[PDB]
This record gives C-alpha cells, structure tokens and sequence, in this order.
C-alpha cells in the first residue's frame, strides 16, 4: 500500500479535509 | 541559531499602462485655412479626448510661447475638463495688448 | 482576520502606505504614519496574546 | 488662446504616457494603471471575462493583472524572502559552521 | 411635431413581483470558488415592481414619465423592437440639460444636448406593402437644440421592424445608476418563451457603458415605436396601432448581498441579507448551508 499506514490511519487521513506564503506570514 | 532575514530587492524595472488612439485633432485649428476676425473669434470646445501637448511645443516653430499660468513643463500631467479654444487674426504689433 | 485586518483606515485618510508617502508631504505626513503603525501594533499584540 | 477650466464635473482632457516594456521572472517593481506593487510577473493559464480586469483572492490581496496593450493574464507572487540560520557545533569543539 | 394624440384606454396601474432579478457585477474584480459580501444598491427580492403596457386589443398603449429615486431597474419583455429609448432630466424644457439615449434607426445616438422635447414624444414607423421597408416618418421627440457637451454615434445598423403576432421571444434587462458625476449602464438579454410575468430564473448583470456625464437627474421617461399604417386612417393624432409589448420597472435601495462566485468568475446565486432570518444567517456564517443550532 502506499507508505506504510494500516486502513484505519488511511480512513482517518482521508476523512480529515484541510494561508501561504503573503506579506509577512511564514510556516 | 537564528541570526537575521535576507529578503530579495527589486531591480528597479517598472511595468506599463497605455495606449492611446483617439488623439485630439488639434491640427483642425492651427492648420485651417482662414481663422476669423478679431470680433467674430470662435469658441471651440474640445473634451473627452487626450491632447498631446507636449508635440505642440516640444518641436515646433510657432513662435511667441507665452503660456500663463501652469508651466509649459509637467504639463502634460495635469487634466482638465474642458478647453476652450479662440482663434482670430490681429495685427503684428498687437500681440503684446493680449495678456492678462 | 488578521491578514484582513491590515486594510484599515485607523484613523488616517488612506490605506495604503504609498499614497501617504507620495501625495502629501514628510512633515505633516508623519501624523498618519504614526496612526497606521499603533494600530497595527495593536492588532499583532492581540493575535500573539 | 486656449482657456482651461475646472468645475465640479469628472476631467476628460489630458495626456498620460508610460509604454514601458515589460520584464517576466524577475523581481521587479510594477504599475499598472491606478495599482502598484513588486513582485516577479509570470504567465498564468486563468480565465478572465472580457469586461474583467485585475483578479484577486481569499482575504483581499491582488493574484493577477491583465495589461492593456496585449491582455494578457499574468500572475503575480512575492518576491522572495526567508530568514538564516547558522548551525555551530560548539565553540571549544570546532570553529566551522554551516549555513541554512 | 407634438401630436398630442388622445384616445386610449385609461385603466389603473398594475403590480407583479420580481423573484430574485437585478444582480450586477459591482465591479471589475475577478474571483473563484469564493463568496463575496457587498454593500451597495441591490432592487430587493421578491419586490413589487409596476408593470406597464402596450397592446390594441382597446388602443392601449402605456408610456407614462416617471421618478428617478436612486437607480432604475428595467425590463423590456417583447418581439419586435418595439421599445426604442429612454429619456432622462430634470425639467424637460430646453431650459436645463438632458440625455437622449435613444436606439434611433440607424445608431444608437446618445447626447447631451438642451432640447425642447414635445410633451408626448414617441417614434414610430409607416407601413405599406409597396415599399417592404418600413420607413421611419416620426421624428417627434424634441423641437430645438441650443448647445452641447458630449456626443456620440455608433456603427450603422437595420432592424427587423415586423410587428409579429406571436409570443414574446426576448427578454431585455437594463440597469441605470448615476452617482458621483458619472453615468452608468448595466445590460443583459436573454431568450424567453411565456405569454405572462417574468420567469423565475438568475441572469447576472453584466457592465456595458459608463459616460462622465456629470449632470442631475431627476426625471424618467421612455420612448417606444409605433407603427402606423394605412389600416388605421385618420390625422396623426388619430391613426395608429400599439403591436404587443411591455416593460418592467423596479427601484433599487442600499442593501447587503451575498454574491457566490463560481470556478470561472462568473455570478451564479446570491442571498440576500434583510429578507428572512434564515437568510441573515446564512449571510452571517458566510455559506449557504447551515446545521443544526442555535
Ligand atoms: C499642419 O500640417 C503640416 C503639414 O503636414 C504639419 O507639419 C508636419 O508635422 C509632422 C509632425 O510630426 C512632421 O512629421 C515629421 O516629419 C519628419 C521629416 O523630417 C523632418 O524632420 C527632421 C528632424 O527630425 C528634419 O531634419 C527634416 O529636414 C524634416 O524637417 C519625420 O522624420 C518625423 O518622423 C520622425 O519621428 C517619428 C516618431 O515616431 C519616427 O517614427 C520617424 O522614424 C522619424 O524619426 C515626423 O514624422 C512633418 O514633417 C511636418 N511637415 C509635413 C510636410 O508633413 C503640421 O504638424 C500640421 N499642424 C498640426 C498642428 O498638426
Ligand atoms: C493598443 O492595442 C492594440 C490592440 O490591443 C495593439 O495593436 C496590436 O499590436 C500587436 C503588436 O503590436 C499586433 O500583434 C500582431 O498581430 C498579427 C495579426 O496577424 C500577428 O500575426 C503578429 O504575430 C502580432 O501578434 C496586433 O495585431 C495589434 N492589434 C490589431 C487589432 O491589429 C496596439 O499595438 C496597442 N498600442 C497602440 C499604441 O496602439
Ligand atoms: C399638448 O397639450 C399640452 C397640454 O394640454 C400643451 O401644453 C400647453 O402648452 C401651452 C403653449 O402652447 C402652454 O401655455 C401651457 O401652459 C401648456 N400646458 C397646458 C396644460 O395647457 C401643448 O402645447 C400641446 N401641444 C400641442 C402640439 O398641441
Ligand atoms: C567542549 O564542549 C563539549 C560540549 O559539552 C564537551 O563535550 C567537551 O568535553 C568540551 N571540551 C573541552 C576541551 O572543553
Ligand atoms: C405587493 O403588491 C401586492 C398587490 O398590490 C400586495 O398584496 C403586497 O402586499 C405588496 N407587497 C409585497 C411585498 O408583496
Ligand atoms: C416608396 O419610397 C419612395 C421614395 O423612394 C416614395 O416616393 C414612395 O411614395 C414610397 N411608396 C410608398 C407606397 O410609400
Ligand atoms: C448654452 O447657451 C446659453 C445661452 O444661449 C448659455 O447660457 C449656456 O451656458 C450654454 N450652455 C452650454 C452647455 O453651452
Ligand atoms: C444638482 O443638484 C445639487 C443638489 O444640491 C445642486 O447643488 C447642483 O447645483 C445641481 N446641479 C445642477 C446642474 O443643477
Ligand atoms: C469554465 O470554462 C471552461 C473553459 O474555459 C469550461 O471547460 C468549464 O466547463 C467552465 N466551467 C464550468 C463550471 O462549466
């Protein structure tokens, strides 16, 4: 499988849903 | 251990906005055959259009360039809104009694 | 909303920091720099808080 | 004689001239008609309406611009900057260090 | 030139609703995928809007003058161009300045002369089978033209100018806005087929002109066709026929929307933010879906 995540760390990626570099900010 | 910041600086280069097509016809009036008579001057009124004045003066031979007012210089700068143009014929020594 | 907040009058006539540093001259100028830089001082206090 | 005049209307005569070459990929310091701004202008794949003229974003900052002499849809991001640090493996145990 | 012609149907004014019309683009600002909130003048939904008329039946044409609050929210719903122009002032005597945008036969001619209209101003068209072209005698609008400051033609142009008997097909919309010494004009036209009222659907306002005008209005008036023929004999106050047309005329007021942008920059829905309590919060967590809550 892609890396190596058992399916429920996959589930629990996928299920999880998401500024940039501006004037100033970093990460 | 953080020790500054490095940031990039321009290259001094600026960028455009332009274009300019519906010039003013200003040849209308300083090449027309026959003006007016002093008393009969015209009123002609120009607006909504973009004049270069700068060409008018920059190169020309049209002697007497006595501009009141604003500069000739940085004058192309300014905007107004609308410009009223009299045109007659008058004597050669006469030039001077017209001044504020 | 901080990244919005930088868009505010504060108290000055414009904005934007350019327009203040070319239109109108340094010595009266300064007034309206002062007045945008406490407030976005302000704002960051805040948002580090 | 020409006669200039001011009033509570909208101007609608002057001359403005810029025609300024444009440079891509390079941290360059821009003016677009009214907007300024610095950062290095690219080409972009957007889709702009005919009537549209500068794109924006999410929190109010400008993403694109379309230029008036060629209209084209060109993007635009900061230029580039960071903070350095510098990585030491101790004093007494060496002198060399590294740069990040 | 003034005509005055007489002999129509006097009836009361009607009233329609507008179901979610009159959305404009503020301004030339491209987004994506983001909704935006903005604050300016809107024509609130599911308003009441008057409903003017033109069809013979009964004579029956309606062309009244009208004010001009703070901005004119038009729809023209017809087939055969019967509607022509618009008029706008503040006295309409010659002695204070005006605008003229008017379809014309040939250009679309805008002006900002001082004219004298005539009280009843319409234009209209002569029917015979001899000549197939319809040729405009009318020229009734105004009488003089002292003096100007602007001016304007178009490319040339013909119109169909057949006064068919069918369903409206066309459905025009117009939005006119004057503030801080400039003039301007929203348009859109989409195709239609109904016999009644305007169909509930969303069309966003596209910008088509802007003039720097810089002069006061206060007063509203339109200008349709009308095209006589020798079927209807008489003087020229007398003969004439109305064809089949009619227009729509709201108001717009400050107000706050919720525009959705989609993908390509392009308006596809948008909330108002004063109707319902559902739509105050919907404008307040800034979605169009909410769950379950207080
Ligand atoms: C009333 O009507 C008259 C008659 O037409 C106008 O007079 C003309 O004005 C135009 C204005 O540009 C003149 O056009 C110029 O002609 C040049 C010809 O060479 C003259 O100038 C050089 C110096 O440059 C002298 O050495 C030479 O002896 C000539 O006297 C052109 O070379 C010019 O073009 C240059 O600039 C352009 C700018 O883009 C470049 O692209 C060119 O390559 C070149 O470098 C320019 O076109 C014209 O000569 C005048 N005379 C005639 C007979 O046309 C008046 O202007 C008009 N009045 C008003 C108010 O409009
Ligand atoms: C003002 O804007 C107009 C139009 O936006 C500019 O005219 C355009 O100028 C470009 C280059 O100067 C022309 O591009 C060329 O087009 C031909 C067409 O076949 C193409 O084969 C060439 O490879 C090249 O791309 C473009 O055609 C031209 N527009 C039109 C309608 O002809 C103008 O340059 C701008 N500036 C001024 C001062 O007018
Ligand atoms: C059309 O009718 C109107 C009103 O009936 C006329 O307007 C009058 O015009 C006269 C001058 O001819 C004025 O003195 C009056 O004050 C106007 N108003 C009224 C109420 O009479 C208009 O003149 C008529 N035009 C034609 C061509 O008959
Ligand atoms: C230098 O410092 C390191 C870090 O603690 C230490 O391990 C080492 O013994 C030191 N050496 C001397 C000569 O001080
Ligand atoms: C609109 O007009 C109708 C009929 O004239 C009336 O019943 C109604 O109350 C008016 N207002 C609204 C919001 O519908
Ligand atoms: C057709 O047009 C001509 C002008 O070219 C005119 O003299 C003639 O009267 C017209 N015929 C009819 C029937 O209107
Ligand atoms: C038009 O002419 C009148 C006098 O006949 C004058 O008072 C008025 O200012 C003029 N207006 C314009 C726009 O020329
Ligand atoms: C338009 O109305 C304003 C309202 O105060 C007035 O000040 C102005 O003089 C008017 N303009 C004209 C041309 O009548
Ligand atoms: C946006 O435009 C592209 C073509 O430029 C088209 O393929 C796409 O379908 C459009 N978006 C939608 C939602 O239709």
């Amino acid at each position: 499988k892609p890396s190596k995540r058992s399916p429920i760390e996959d589930l629990l990626f996928n299920k999880v849903t998401l500024a940039q570099k501006f004037n100033g900010l970093t990460v | 251990y953080q020790t500054s910041n490095f940031r990039v600086q321009p290259t001094e280069s600026i960028v455009r906005f332009p274009n300019i097509t519906n010039l003013c016809p200003f040849g209308e009036v300083f090449n027309a055959t026959r003006f007016a008579s002093v008393y009969a001057w015209n009123r002609k009124r120009i607006s909504n259009c973009v004049a270069d004045y700068s060409v008018l003066y920059n190169s020309a031979s049209f002697s007497t360039f006595k501009c009141y007012g604003v500069s000739p210089t940085k004058l192309n700068d300014l905007c107004f809104t609308n410009v009223y143009a009299d045109s007659f014929v008058i004597r050669g020594d006469e030039v001077r009694q017209i001044a504020p | 909303t901080l990244v919005k907040q930088l868009s505010s009058n504060f108290g000055a006539i414009s904005s934007v920091l350019n327009d203040i540093l070319s239109r109108l001259d340094p010595p009266e100028a300064e007034v309206q720099i002062d007045r945008l830089i406490t407030g976005r001082l302000q704002s960051l206090q805040t948002y580090v808080t | 004689v020409l006669s200039f005049e001011l009033l509570h209307a909208p101007a609608t005569v002057c001359g403005p001239k810029k025609s300024t070459n444009l440079v891509k990929n390079k941290c360059v310091n821009f003016n677009f008609n009214g907007l300024t701004g610095t950062g290095v202008l690219t080409e972009s794949n957007k889709k702009f309406l005919p009537f549209q003229q500068f794109g924006r974003d999410i929190a109010d900052t400008t993403d694109a611009v379309r230029d008036p002499q060629t209209l084209e849809i060109l993007d635009i991001t900061p230029c580039s900057f960071g903070g350095v640090s510098v990585i030491t493996p101790g004093t007494n145990t060496s002198n060399q260090v590294a740069v990040l | 030139q003034c005509v005055n012609l007489t002999t129509r149907t006097q009836l009361p004014p009607a009233y329609t609703n507008s179901f979610t019309r009159g959305v404009y683009y503020p301004d030339k600002v491209f987004r994506s995928s983001v909704l935006h909130s903005t604050q300016d003048l809107f024509l609130p939904f599911f308003s009441n809007v008057t409903w003017f008329h033109a069809i013979h039946v009964t004579k029956r044409f309606d062309n009244p003058v009208l004010p001009f609050n703070d901005g004119v929210y038009f729809a023209s719903t017809e087939k055969s161009n019967i509607i022509r122009g618009w008029i706008f002032g503040t006295t309409l005597d010659s002695k204070t300045q005006s605008l003229l945008i008017v379809n014309n036969a040939t250009n679309v001619v805008i002006k900002v002369c001082e004219f004298q209209f005539c009280n009843d101003p319409f234009l209209g068209v002569y029917y015979h089978k001899n000549n197939k072209s319809w040729m405009e005698s009318e020229f009734r609008v105004y009488s003089s033209a002292n003096n100007c400051t602007f001016e304007y033609v178009s490319q040339p142009f013909l119109m169909d100018l057949e006064g068919k008997q069918g369903n409206f097909k066309n459905l025009r919309e117009f939005v006119f806005k004057n503030i801080d010494g400039y003039f301007k004009i929203y348009s859109k036209h989409t195709p239609i087929n109904l016999v009644r009222d305007l169909p509930q659907g969303f069309s966003a306002l596209e910008p088509l002109v802007d003039l720097p005008i810089g002069i006061n209005i206060t007063r509203f008036q339109t200008l349709l066709a009308l095209h006589r023929s020798y079927l209807t004999p008489g003087d020229s106050s007398s003969g004439w026929t109305a064809g089949a047309a009619a227009y729509y005329v709201g108001y717009l007021q400050p107000r706050t929307f919720l525009l959705k942008y989609n993908e390509n920059g392009t308006i596809t829905d948008a909330v108002d933010c004063a109707l319902d309590p559902l739509s105050e919060t919907k404008c307040t967590l800034k979605s169009f879906t909410v769950e379950k809550g207080i």
